C-alpha cells in the first residue's frame, strides 16, 4: 500500500511536497507513538499514526514543526526533525542538542545578543556607506 | 463460462453452445473484448436511435427523423470525421492493450486500483455487460423492424404496427 | 459613505495609532486624556468597518438611483 | 535571511522560543536576569519573519527584534 | 406587475438579501472548519477527502474564473474598442458576430409549448416571459416575452463569472481555513485574525475571515 | 519614397520590432547567472 | 513643408545622439 | 562574422536592385495602389481632397519579395544546428581573423574571394547612396546612369 | 491592489504552482524564478500607481472632451 | 536569477520573482547600492542629471519636429482664432474607415495640440515650418552635447 | 474498491493517483503524443508539434481576423497565414530564449551518473543537480526542438492554408 511500513496511514494529499523537495531540500520528522492515534496532517487531512516508529516527509521545516507541536498534544515528545539535501545529506535540526530550545541546556552560547537595550542602537546617519 | 464477470441469475455461465469450454484464455479475452465493444456500441446506438427519432436539433432540422434514412443524408464529410475519430479512439485502445496488467474490456486501467475486486465492482461490471447485451438485442430489433416495416421505433409504436 | 470606506480599506493601523499618539499628547497637555486609553481600531475591525461602509454606500447609491428612476418614470 | 537580535532587557520568560514556528530561537544560560537564561538566535537561516517571537515578548520595548533582510526560499516560506 | 417601483424594489432587495446570506453561509462554514472540525471524527469521509485535494479544486476554479472573466469582460472590451475604432461590423452584436443563447431559447420554446403538450391540463404558460401574448393592465405592461439575444448572452456569462469568483474566494477561505503551505498551523490562529506577520513575503489576510471580507466585496460586485 | 510613407515604415517598426528585441534582451539579461 | 533631405539629416543626427546615449548608458554601468 | 554576412547580403542586394530595375523597365511591377477597402486604413497614405492616396501596389509586391528573403534569413537564424554557416558566434567560437586592408588574392570560391566581393559590394552600395543623395536622382536612375542605359531601356 | 492584501494571493499562487507542476505537456516548461505574490510595500505602490494613473487619465479625458464638445 | 540587480547582492540571491520587481524599484536608490561610496554617488547623480537634461531637450526637439512636419503651424499663423493646431499625425492599423474619416485633418488623421506650443512659439517669433526644424536640429545638437 | 490512492505509494507527494492522472487511457494517450512518444529525436518532436500547432493556429486568424470574408478571399487567407507564421516566430523566439536561459548540457542521462559516481565537487547546477533526463533537457536538444517547431509550424500553416482554400473552392 505504502512505500515504507513506518509511514503514517495517510491516503495522500495534493498538498505535499513538490519538485522543490527533490532538488533543493526536504524535511523528515520521525517519532514513536504508543497508540495508532488519528492526527491531522500539516498539509492535507487526517492520517493515522503507527503503534511504533512513524516517519513523515515534508517540504518545509515549519510544516514538520507544526506536526511536532501537534504531537505534543498526544503526549509525544521524542519527535525529531531532519533536513535532507538533494542527496541523502541528513542533518538533525529541531532537537539540536537533544534538549528542546525552550529548556536551558549547558553548552549553548548566545547568538545575536546585544549588551544594551533598544535605545542604545546607533543612529542610521552614522551607518552610511559601509 | 469461467470465473469471469458477467454471470447473472437467469442463466449462470451462459454457454449453451460451448464456445468457451474449449477456448484458451487468449480467445476468451478476445470474446470478452468483442462482447463489451458490441454492448457499448449498441447502447450508444439505441440511445441515438430513440433521441434522433424525437429530437434532431443539428443540421438545421432536416435529416429525417427515421434512422437508416438520415444515414444517407449526413454530409458524408461529417461521416468521415466520425470514422476518423472512432479510428483514433481504437488506435488508442490498441495502445492501451499492451500496457502491463491489461484486462480485456478495461480501457480505464482499473486494474491499477482494483486489486482483490469486491462484489460491488463485479456486480457493476455485470450490470454494464447485461445492459450492453440488452442493447445489442434492442438495436438488432430496431434495425430489422425499420428495414421490414419502414417506420421508426416511436413511429411504429405510436401507430400500432405491433 | 462609499468614499469614506476607502479610508479604512486603503490605510493601516500604525498611522492612525501614531496620530492618536499626538492627539493624546494634546489631551494630556490639557489634562483631559481619558482613563480608557484611546487605541486605533484593530486590523480586523478596520477591515470590517471598511467593508461595512463600502457595502452601505454602494447599496444605498444603487437604492436611491433605482427608486428615484423607477418612481419618476 | 532575516536578522534577529536579542537585547539584555531579556527576562528569560521563554515565550519567544516557544512561539517560533521554525525553531530559530533557543534559551541559553545567562547571568543578567533572575531566570538565569537569555534567548538566542543561532538558526536565523530558518527565520521566516512572521514576528511571532516579538508578539510574545513581555518586556517594554521588546528584547527580541526581527529585522527583515534578504529573502530566501526558507525565509519566503515557499513549499515549492 | 404594473407597479414598476414595487417590482424593482422587491427583486433588488431579495437578491441583495440572498447574496448576503450566501456569504454568511460561507463564513460560517469556514468558522465550523476552524473551530468545530474534528480531524479524528472525519477520517477519510467527504470533508477529509475535500481538504486532501483542495489544491486541485482551487486551481481549477481559478482557471475557470480566469477563462470566464477573460471571455465575458474581454468581449465587452472588444465591443467597446471596435465601436471606438469605427468598426461596427467587428462587434459581438446581433448585426455582427452573433452569440445567440440557443440553449436558453430552446428552453423558452419548450415552456411556451408546454400547455397542451407536456402540461396537457394547463391553459396557459407558467410565465409570459417564456413567450406568448403581451399582458397589459390599464395600458401598462404586466408581463411580456423576454427576448434573449447576444446582449443577454454576454451579461449572463458576466453573472456566471462573478458568481464563480465569489465562490472561489469563499471556497478558498473555507478549505484553507485550517492550514496551508504558508501557515501549516492556521487553525491555531483562529477564524478571525489579521495575519501571521510580514514574513514569508507578507502574510496579510490569510484568515478565513479575510476571505469573507473579500467575498463580501465580490458579492457586492456580482449582485 | 515620399515623406508620407515614413509613418507606415516607422510605426510598425518601432511599436512591434523594438518591443520584441527589447524583451529578448531584457529577459536574457535578467535571467543570467554568475 | 519640409523636404526629404531635411528629415533625413535630422534622422541621421538623431542616430548620432542615440550612439551618444548608449555610451552614457553603458558608462553608467550595467 | 558580421562583415561577411553583410557582404553576402550586399551582393545579393545588388542582384535584387538589378532585378528591380529590370522589372520596372520591362512592364512588370504592378500598377496603381493598394485597395483600402480590402486591406484596411493602414494602407492609406494621405487624403488630399476627397481621394485616398494609398501605398503603391508595386511597393507592396516588392515588400512581399523582401519578406520572402527575410523569412528565409530568419529560418536560417533559428536553424543554427543545421546550417553550414551560423549567423552568430557560439560561446567559445572566436571571430575569424580580420582580413585586413587587402584580403589575400585567392581566386575562386574561397573565403578571401567572398570577403573581397562583399566589401566591394558594400562599398558600391555606399557610393550609390552617396551619389543619389548628393546629385538628387532616384537610386534606379543612378544605377541606370552607371550602366550607360542598359538597365532602364 | 489596495483593498485585497497579500497572503490571499500567495496561497492562490501556490495553487497555480501546483497546477502547473502537476499537468502534462506543461511540465516541460518550468520557471527559473519562483512565482510569489507581490510584497506588501510593492502592492501598495502598484495600487497607488493604478489609482493615480486612472485618476489622471480619466480627468484629462473628461476636461479635454467636455471643453471641446461644449465650446465648439 | 542572478546578475540583474548588479547593485544589490541581497536581491540577486532571491530565488523568487520578487528580485525582478525590486530590481526595478531600487535602481535609482544609489545610496543603498552595494559597494557604495559618496564620491561615486555624486558622480553617478551628476551623469544622470546630464542624461535627464538630454532627455528633456530630445522631447522638446521631437515636439518641434512633429509640429513642423505634420502640424499646421503655417496655416495657423494666418488664422489663429479659427484654425485648430495639430500636434502630430496618426498611423494606427486598427482604425476603421469611420475613425480615419473622423480623425482626418487636412491630409492625414492627426491629433489636435493641447500643449499650447503653437501660441508659445508664435509669440517668441516663429512663422515658418523651417524655423521649427531649426529648433529641433539645435535641440538635438544640445542633447548630444549633454550626453 | 477505491479509485484514488497515493501516487506511487508515497503519501507525502503533492499528487494523487486518480482515474485521470494514472489511467491506462491517460498513459497511452500521453505516450502517443509527440512530446512523450518513444523513438523520436527532439527535432522530430519539435517538427510534429509545430506542424499541428500552425495547422490549428491558422484557423482563428483566418476566420476571425481583421480582413475576414464570408466568401473565400485570397487576401483573407494570406492575412491569416502571415499572422499564424508571425505568431509561430514569436513562439520560436520564446522557445529559444527559454532554452538559452534554462539548460547548460549537451548530452544528458550521463552527466548525472558521472557526478553520482565520479563526484561533483564543482560549482554545481551543471555537473550536479540537472533536472530531467530527457534529450529535450539539453542546450542542443532544446535548440533542435525549437528549430523543428519553427520549420514544422511554417509547413503546417502552409498545408492548412492549402486545405482551407481547397475546401472553400471545391466544396
Ligand atoms: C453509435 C452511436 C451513434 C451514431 C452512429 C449516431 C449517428 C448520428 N446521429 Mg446520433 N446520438 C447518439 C449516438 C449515435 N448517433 C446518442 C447516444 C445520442 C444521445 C445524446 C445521439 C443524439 C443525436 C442527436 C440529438 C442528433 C443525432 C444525429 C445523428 C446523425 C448525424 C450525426 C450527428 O450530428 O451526431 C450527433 C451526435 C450527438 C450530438 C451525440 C453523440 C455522442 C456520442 C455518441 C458519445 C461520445 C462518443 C465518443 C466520441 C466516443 C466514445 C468514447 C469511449 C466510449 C471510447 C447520425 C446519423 C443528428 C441528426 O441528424 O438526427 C437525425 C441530431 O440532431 N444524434
Ligand atoms: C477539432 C475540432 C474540429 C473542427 C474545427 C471541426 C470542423 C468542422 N466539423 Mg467537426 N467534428 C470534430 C472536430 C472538429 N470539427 C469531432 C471531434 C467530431 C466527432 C467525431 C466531429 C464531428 C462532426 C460532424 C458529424 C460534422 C462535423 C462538421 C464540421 C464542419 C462544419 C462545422 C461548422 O460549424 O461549419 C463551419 C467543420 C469543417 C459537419 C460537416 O462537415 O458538414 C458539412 C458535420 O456534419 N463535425
Ligand atoms: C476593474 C477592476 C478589477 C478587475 C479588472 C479585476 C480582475 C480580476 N479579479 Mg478582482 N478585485 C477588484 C477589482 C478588479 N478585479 C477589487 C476592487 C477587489 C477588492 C475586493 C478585487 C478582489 C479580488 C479577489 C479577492 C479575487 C479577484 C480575482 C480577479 C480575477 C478573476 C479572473 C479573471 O477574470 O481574470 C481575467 C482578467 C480580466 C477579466 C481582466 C481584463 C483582462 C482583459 C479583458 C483580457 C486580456 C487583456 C490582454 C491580456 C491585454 C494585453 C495587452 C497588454 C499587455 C498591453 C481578475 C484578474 C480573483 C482571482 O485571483 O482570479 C481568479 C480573486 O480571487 N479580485
Ligand atoms: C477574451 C476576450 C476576447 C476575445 C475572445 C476576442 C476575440 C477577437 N478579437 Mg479581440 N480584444 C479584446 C478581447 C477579446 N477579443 C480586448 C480586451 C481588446 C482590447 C485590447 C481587443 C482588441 C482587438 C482588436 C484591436 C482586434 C481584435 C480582434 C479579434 C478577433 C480576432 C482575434 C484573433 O486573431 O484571434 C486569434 C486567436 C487565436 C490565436 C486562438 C485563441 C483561441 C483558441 C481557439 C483557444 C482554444 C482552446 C481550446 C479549445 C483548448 C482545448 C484544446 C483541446 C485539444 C484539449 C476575435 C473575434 C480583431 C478583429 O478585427 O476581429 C473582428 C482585431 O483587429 N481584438
Ligand atoms: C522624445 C521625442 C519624441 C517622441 C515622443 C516622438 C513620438 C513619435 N514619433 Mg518621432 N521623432 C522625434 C522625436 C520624438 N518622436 C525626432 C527628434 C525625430 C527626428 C529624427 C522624429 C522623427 C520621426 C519620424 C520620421 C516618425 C516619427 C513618428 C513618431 C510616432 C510613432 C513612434 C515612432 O515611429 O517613432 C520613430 C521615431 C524616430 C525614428 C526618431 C527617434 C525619436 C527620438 C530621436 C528618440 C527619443 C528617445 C526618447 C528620448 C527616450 C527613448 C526611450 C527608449 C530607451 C525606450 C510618435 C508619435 C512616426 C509618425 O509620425 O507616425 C505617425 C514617424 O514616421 N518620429
Ligand atoms: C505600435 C503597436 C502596434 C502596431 C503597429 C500593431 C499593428 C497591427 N495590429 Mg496590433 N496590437 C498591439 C500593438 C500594435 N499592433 C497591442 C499592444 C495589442 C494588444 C492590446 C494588439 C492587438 C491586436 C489584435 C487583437 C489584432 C491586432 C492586429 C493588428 C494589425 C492590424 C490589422 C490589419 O489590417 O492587418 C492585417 C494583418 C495582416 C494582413 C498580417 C499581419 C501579420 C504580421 C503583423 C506581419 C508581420 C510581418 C513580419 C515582418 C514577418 C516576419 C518574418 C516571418 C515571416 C518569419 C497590424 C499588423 C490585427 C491583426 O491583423 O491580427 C494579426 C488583430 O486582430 N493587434
Ligand atoms: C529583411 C531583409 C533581408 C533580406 C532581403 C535578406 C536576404 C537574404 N538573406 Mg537574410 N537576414 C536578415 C534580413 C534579410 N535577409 C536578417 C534581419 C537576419 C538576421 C535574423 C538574416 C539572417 C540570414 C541568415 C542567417 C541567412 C540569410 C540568408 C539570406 C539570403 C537568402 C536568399 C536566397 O535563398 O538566395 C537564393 C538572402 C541574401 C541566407 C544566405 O546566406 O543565403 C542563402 C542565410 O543563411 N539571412
Ligand atoms: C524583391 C524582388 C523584386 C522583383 C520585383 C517584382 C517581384 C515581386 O514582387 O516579388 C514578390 C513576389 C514573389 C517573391 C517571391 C520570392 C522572393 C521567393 C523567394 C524564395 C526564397 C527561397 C525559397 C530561398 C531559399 C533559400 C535557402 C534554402 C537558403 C539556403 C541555404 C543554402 C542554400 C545555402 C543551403 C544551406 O544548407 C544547410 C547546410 O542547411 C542552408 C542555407 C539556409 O544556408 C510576388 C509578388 C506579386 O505576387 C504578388 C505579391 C502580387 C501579384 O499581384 C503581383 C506579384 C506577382 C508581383
Ligand atoms: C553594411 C553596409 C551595406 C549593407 C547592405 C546590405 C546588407 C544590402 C541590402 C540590400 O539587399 C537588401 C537587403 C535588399 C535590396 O533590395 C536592397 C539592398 C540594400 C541592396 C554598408 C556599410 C558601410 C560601412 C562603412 C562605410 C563604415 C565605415 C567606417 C569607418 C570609416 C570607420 C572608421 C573608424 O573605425 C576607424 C577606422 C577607427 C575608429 O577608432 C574610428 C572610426 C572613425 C569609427
Ligand atoms: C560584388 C557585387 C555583386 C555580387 C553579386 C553576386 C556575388 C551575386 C551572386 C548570385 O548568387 C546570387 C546572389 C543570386 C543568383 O541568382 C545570381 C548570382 C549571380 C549567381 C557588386 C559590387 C558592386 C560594386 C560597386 C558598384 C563598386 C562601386 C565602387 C565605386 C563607385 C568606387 C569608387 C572609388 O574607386 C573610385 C572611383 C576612386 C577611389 O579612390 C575612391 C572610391 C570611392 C573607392
Ligand atoms: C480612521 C481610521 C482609524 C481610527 C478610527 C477610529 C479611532 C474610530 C473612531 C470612532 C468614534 C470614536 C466613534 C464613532 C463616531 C461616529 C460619529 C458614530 C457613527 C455614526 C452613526 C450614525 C453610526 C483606525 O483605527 C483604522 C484602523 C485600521 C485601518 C484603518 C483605520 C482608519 O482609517
Amino acid at each position: 500500500k505504502l512505500k515504507q511500513s513506518d509511514f503514517p496511514k495517510f491516503e495522500g494529499s495534493t498538498g505535499g511536497w513538490l519538485s522543490a523537495a527533490k532538488n533543493e531540500e526536504k524535511y523528515v520528522i520521525i517519532w514513536t507513538s504508543k497508540d495508532a492515534s488519528l492526527f491531522e496532517m500539516p498539509t492535507g487531512g487526517t492520517a493515522k499514526m503507527n503503534a511504533g516508529n512513524n516517519v513523515a516527509y515534508f517540504a518545509r521545516k515549519e510544516q514538520c514543526l507544526a506536526l511536532g507541536s501537534q504531537l505534543r498534544g498526544f503526549k509525544i515528545t521524542n519527535y525529531k526533525i531532519f533536513r535532507i539535501y538533494p542527496p541523502l545529506d541528513i542533518t538533525l535540526l529541531h532537537p539540536f542538542d537533544g534538549v528542546f530550545p525552550e529548556k536551558v541546556n549547558q553548552g549553548r552560547s548566545p547568538v545575536g545578543k546585544r549588551d544594551a537595550s533598544i535605545g542604545g542602537n546607533p543612529n542610521p546617519a552614522s551607518l552610511k556607506f559601509q | 463460462l469461467d470465473g469471469m464477470i458477467g454471470s447473472s441469475a437467469p442463466f449462470k455461465n451462459f454457454d449453451p453452445l460451448g464456445f468457451a469450454a474449449k477456448a484458451d484464455q487468449k480467445t476468451l479475452n478476445k470474446y470478452r473484448e468483442s462482447e463489451l465493444k458490441h454492448g457499448r456500441v449498441a447502447m450508444l446506438a439505441v440511445l441515438g436511435w430513440i433521441v434522433q427519432e424525437f429530437w434532431h436539433p443539428l443540421y438545421d432540422g432536416k435529416l429525417s427523423s427515421n434512422p437508416l434514412k438520415a444515414l444517407t443524408e449526413v454530409p458524408l464529410i461529417g461521416w468521415a470525421q466520425i470514422f476518423v475519430a472512432i479510428n483514433v479512439i481504437e488506435y488508442l485502445q490498441n495502445k492501451i492493450k499492451e500496457l502491463p496488467g491489461y484486462r480485456p474490456g478495461d480501457y480505464l486501467g482499473t486494474w491499477e486500483w482494483v486489486e482483490q475486486s469486491d462484489e460491488g465492482w463485479d456486480s457493476y461490471q455485470t450490470k454494464e455487460l447485461n445492459n450492453g447485451r440488452l442493447a445489442m438485442v434492442a438495436i438488432a430489433g430496431l434495425i430489422v423492424q425499420d428495414l421490414i416495416t419502414g417506420q421508426a421505433a416511436l413511429e411504429q409504436i405510436t401507430a400500432g404496427n405491433t | 459613505i462609499w468614499a469614506f470606506s476607502l479610508m479604512f480599506l486603503f490605510s493601516g493601523r500604525g498611522y492612525w495609532q501614531e496620530l492618536i499618539e499626538s492627539i493624546v499628547w494634546a489631551h494630556n497637555k490639557l489634562k483631559v486624556a481619558p482613563s480608557i486609553q484611546p487605541r486605533a481600531l484593530s486590523i480586523t475591525q478596520g477591515r470590517a468597518v471598511g467593508v461595512a461602509h463600502y457595502l452601505l454606500g454602494g447599496i444605498g447609491t444603487t437604492w436611491a438611483f433605482f427608486l428615484a428612476r423607477i418612481i419618476s418614470v | 535571511s532575516h536578522t534577529v537580535k536579542i537585547y539584555d532587557t531579556c527576562i528569560g520568560c521563554t515565550q519567544c522560543v516557544r512561539a517560533c514556528p521554525t525553531d530559530v530561537l533557543e534559551m541559553v544560560p545567562w547571568d543578567g536576569c533572575k531566570a538565569g537564561q537569555i534567548a538566542s538566535a543561532p538558526r536565523t537561516e530558518d527565520c521566516v519573519g512572521c514576528k511571532r517571537c516579538e508578539t510574545a515578548c513581555p518586556t517594554d520595548f521588546l528584547s527580541v527584534r526581527v529585522y527583515l533582510g534578504g529573502e530566501t526560499t526558507r525565509s519566503l516560506g515557499l513549499a515549492y | 406587475a404594473i407597479d414598476y417601483p414595487t417590482q424593482l424594489s422587491l427583486f433588488t432587495h431579495h437578491v441583495w438579501i440572498g447574496g448576503f446570506c450566501i456569504v454568511g453561509g460561507a463564513a460560517h462554514g469556514a468558522i465550523f472548519f476552524v473551530r468545530d472540525y474534528n480531524a479524528a471524527n472525519n477520517y477519510n469521509n467527504l470533508i477529509d477527502r475535500v481538504i486532501r485535494h483542495r489544491d486541485a479544486i482551487i486551481s481549477h476554479l481559478n482557471w475557470v474564473c480566469i477563462f470566464l472573466g477573460c471571455h465575458s469582460f474581454g468581449l465587452y472590451v472588444h465591443n467597446d474598442t471596435m465601436r471606438a475604432l469605427g468598426r461596427s461590423q467587428d462587434l459581438f452584436s446581433d448585426n455582427a458576430i452573433a452569440l445567440k443563447p440557443i440553449f436558453a431559447q430552446f428552453i423558452q420554446n419548450l415552456h411556451t409549448l408546454a400547455p397542451g403538450s407536456t402540461a396537457p391540463n394547463a391553459l396557459t404558460t407558467v410565465s409570459y416571459a417564456f413567450g406568448g401574448d403581451v399582458i397589459s393592465v390599464g395600458s401598462k405592461i404586466a408581463m411580456m416575452p423576454i427576448s434573449l439575444g447576444t446582449a443577454d448572452f454576454l451579461v449572463h456569462h458576466i453573472h456566471a463569472f462573478t458568481i464563480h469568483v465569489t465562490v472561489l474566494i469563499l471556497l478558498k477561505g473555507v478549505l484553507y481555513s485550517r492550514n496551508s503551505r504558508l501557515i501549516p498551523d492556521k487553525a491555531n490562529l483562529g477564524f478571525r485574525f489579521p495575519c501571521d506577520g510580514p514574513g514569508r513575503g507578507g502574510t496579510c489576510q490569510v484568515s478565513a475571515w479575510d476571505h469573507v471580507f473579500l467575498g463580501l466585496f465580490w458579492m457586492y460586485n456580482s449582485i | 519614397m515620399s515623406l508620407d510613407l515614413l509613418p507606415s515604415f516607422f510605426v510598425p517598426l518601432v511599436g512591434l520590432v523594438l518591443p520584441l528585441f527589447s524583451i529578448i534582451g531584457l529577459f536574457l539579461y535578467i535571467e543570467k547567472e554568475n | 513643408m519640409i523636404y526629404d533631405s531635411q528629415v533625413y539629416i535630422a534622422l541621421v543626427i538623431a542616430v548620432v545622439a542615440s550612439v551618444l546615449a548608449i555610451r552614457l548608458g553603458a558608462t553608467l554601468y550595467n | 562574422k558580421a562583415e561577411r554576412w553583410n557582404g553576402r547580403h550586399a551582393m545579393f542586394g545588388w542582384i535584387v536592385l538589378l532585378a528591380t530595375g529590370y522589372a520596372q523597365a520591362h512592364g512588370l511591377l504592378p500598377e496603381g495602389g493598394m485597395d483600402a477597402k480590402e486591406w484596411g486604413t493602414w494602407v492609406i497614405v494621405s487624403t488630399t481632397n476627397g481621394e485616398q492616396v494609398t501605398i503603391p501596389a508595386a511597393r507592396a509586391a516588392i515588400a512581399i519579395g523582401h519578406l520572402h528573403f527575410g523569412a528565409v534569413g530568419v529560418f536560417a537564424a533559428y536553424s543554427k544546428n543545421s546550417v553550414k554557416d551560423r549567423l552568430l558566434l557560439e560561446p567559445g567560437e572566436k571571430d575569424e581573423a580580420p582580413a585586413g586592408l587587402f584580403p589575400a588574392l585567392r581566386p575562386g570560391l574561397t573565403k578571401e574571394a567572398e570577403m573581397l566581393n562583399g566589401r566591394v559590394a558594400m562599398l558600391g552600395l555606399v557610393a550609390l547612396v552617396a551619389v543619389s543623395a548628393a546629385t538628387g536622382q532616384d537610386i534606379l536612375s543612378v544605377i541606370d546612369q552607371g550602366l550607360g542605359g542598359l538597365l532602364l531601356k | 491592489f489596495l483593498i485585497s492584501w497579500r497572503g490571499y494571493w500567495q496561497e492562490l499562487i501556490e495553487t497555480i504552482v501546483w497546477a502547473h507542476e502537476r499537468t502534462p505537456l506543461a511540465n516541460l516548461v518550468r520557471w527559473k524564478d519562483k512565482p510569489v505574490a507581490l510584497s506588501i510595500v510593492q502592492a501598495r505602490l502598484v495600487g497607488l500607481a493604478h489609482f493615480t494613473i486612472g485618476y489622471v487619465l480619466t480627468y484629462a479625458a473628461f476636461v479635454i472632451a467636455s471643453t471641446i464638445g461644449k465650446l465648439g | 536569477v542572478y546578475k540583474f540587480p548588479k547593485f544589490s547582492k541581497a536581491l540577486a540571491e532571491d530565488p523568487s520573482t520578487r528580485r525582478i520587481w525590486y530590481g526595478i524599484a531600487t535602481a535609482h536608490d544609489f545610496e543603498s547600492h552595494d559597494a557604495m561610496t559618496e564620491s561615486k554617488l555624486y558622480q553617478k547623480i551628476f551623469a544622470s542629471h546630464f542624461g535627464h537634461i538630454a532627455i528633456i531637450f530630445l522631447w522638446t526637439a521631437g515636439n518641434l519636429f512633429h509640429v513642423a512636419w505634420q502640424g499646421n503651424f503655417e496655416a495657423w499663423i494666418l488664422n489663429p482664432l479659427k484654425v485648430r493646431p495639430i500636434a502630430h499625425a496618426i498611423w494606427d492599423p486598427h482604425f476603421g474607415q469611420a475613425a480615419y474619416k473622423a480623425f482626418l485633418k487636412t491630409s492625414s488623421p492627426a491629433n489636435l495640440a493641447l500643449s499650447g506650443v503653437y501660441e508659445w512659439w508664435y509669440t517668441i517669433g516663429m512663422r515658418t515650418n523651417n524655423d521649427l526644424y531649426q529648433g529641433s536640429f539645435f535641440l538635438i545638437l544640445l542633447s548630444s552635447l549633454l550626453l | 474498491v477505491s479509485f484514488i490512492k497515493p501516487y506511487r505509494q508515497d503519501p507525502f507527494v503533492g499528487h494523487l493517483a486518480t482515474p485521470i492522472t494514472t489511467s491506462a487511457f491517460t498513459r497511452a494517450y500521453l505516450k502517443v503524443l509527440p512530446a512523450y512518444r518513444p523513438g523520436l529525436t527532439p527535432l522530430s518532436r519539435g517538427a510534429e508539434i509545430g506542424f499541428t500547432h500552425g495547422y490549428f493556429l491558422i484557423g482563428p486568424f483566418y476566420t476571425y481576423g481583421p480582413l475576414r470574408s464570408v466568401e473565400f478571399s485570397l487576401t483573407s487567407l494570406a492575412a491569416g497565414l502571415l499572422a499564424a507564421i508571425t505568431l509561430l516566430l514569436i513562439l520560436t523566439v520564446g522557445l529559444s530564449i527559454y532554452g538559452q536561459v534554462t539548460y547548460d548540457v549537451y548530452d544528458n542521462a550521463l552527466i548525472v551518473k558521472l557526478v553520482r559516481q565520479m563526484v561533483g565537487s564543482e560549482r554545481t547546477q551543471d555537473l550536479p543537480q540537472i533536472k530531467g533526463t530527457s534529450e529535450l533537457d539539453t542546450v542542443l536538444g532544446w535548440q533542435k526542438f525549437s528549430e523543428g517547431f519553427f520549420s514544422g509550424g511554417l509547413i503546417g500553416s502552409i498545408v492548412a492554408a492549402v486545405g482551407i482554400a481547397l475546401y472553400s473552392t471545391y466544396l
